[PDB]
């Protein structure tokens, strides 16, 4: 996408907040995908970690 | 293997925020993330 | 009214499958979509899913 | 272990009503509607060339 919005209910009306930042993932490999395929081979990559370590 | 590192394996092998593990909620869905969990 | 009322869905029962991405990773769920047709000129899609209703 | 994978190609459901139909044609022949009066004798002929 070409922005970001965020956005959380309150005890009242919603509220959002929309910053202008470029997001565009390059795909592993050399093959250019949108999302992850059902079937594939396994190559080295580099990704964020959800660990809080 | 799964977002390298962090990513407690359940028993049906799903990968789950290693900040759930042993956090009184059921993220596996087979309990095995809250099983044999420390005191 | 019947058997196409009826239907077979007393015999089939839902089942579930793997998707590539359930959110945080693949998971087993019932949700998965099987097949996806796009014939149709008017812009409707025909889904094909892993359960019943 | 071990795992067998199979798998084979059919056709699409939708293939009944959308489909495309190869021919092969030859020797035409030519069918005319020709409107013929001959002496306040209006009729409507259907006849080959
Ligand atoms: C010729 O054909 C048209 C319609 O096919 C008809 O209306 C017309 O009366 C015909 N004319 C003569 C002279 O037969
Ligand atoms: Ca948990």
């Amino acid at each position: 996408g070409d922005s970001i919005t965020m956005e959380f209910k309150k005890d009242s009306v919603r509220h959002s907040c929309s910053v202008p930042y470029e997001v565009k993932f390059n795909p592993v490999g050399r093959e250019l995908y949108t999302h992850p395929p059902e079937h594939g081979v396994e190559q080295a990559c580099q990704v964020y970690a959800h660990d809080a370590q | 293997e799964c977002n390298i590192p962090g990513n407690f394996m359940c028993s049906n092998g799903r990968c789950i925020p290693g900040a759930w593990q042993c956090d009184g909620l059921p993220d596996c869905f087979d309990k095995s993330d809250e099983k044999e969990c420390p005191k | 009214s019947t058997e196409e009322l009826f239907n077979e869905y007393k015999l089939t029962r839902p089942y579930m499958a793997r998707c590539i991405r359930c959110a945080v990773g693949s998971c087993h769920s019932p949700i998965a979509i099987e097949a996806v047709k796009s014939d149709g000129h008017d812009g409707y899609v025909r889904l094909q899913t892993s359960s019943q209703y | 272990n071990t795992q067998v994978s199979k798998a084979y190609v059919m056709k699409s459901d939708d293939c009944l009503a959308d489909h495309a139909e190869a021919y092969k044609a030859h020797t035409a022949s030519v069918q005319a509607f020709l409107n013929i009066t001959v002496g306040e004798h209006s009729i409507v002929t259907t006849v080959y060339v």
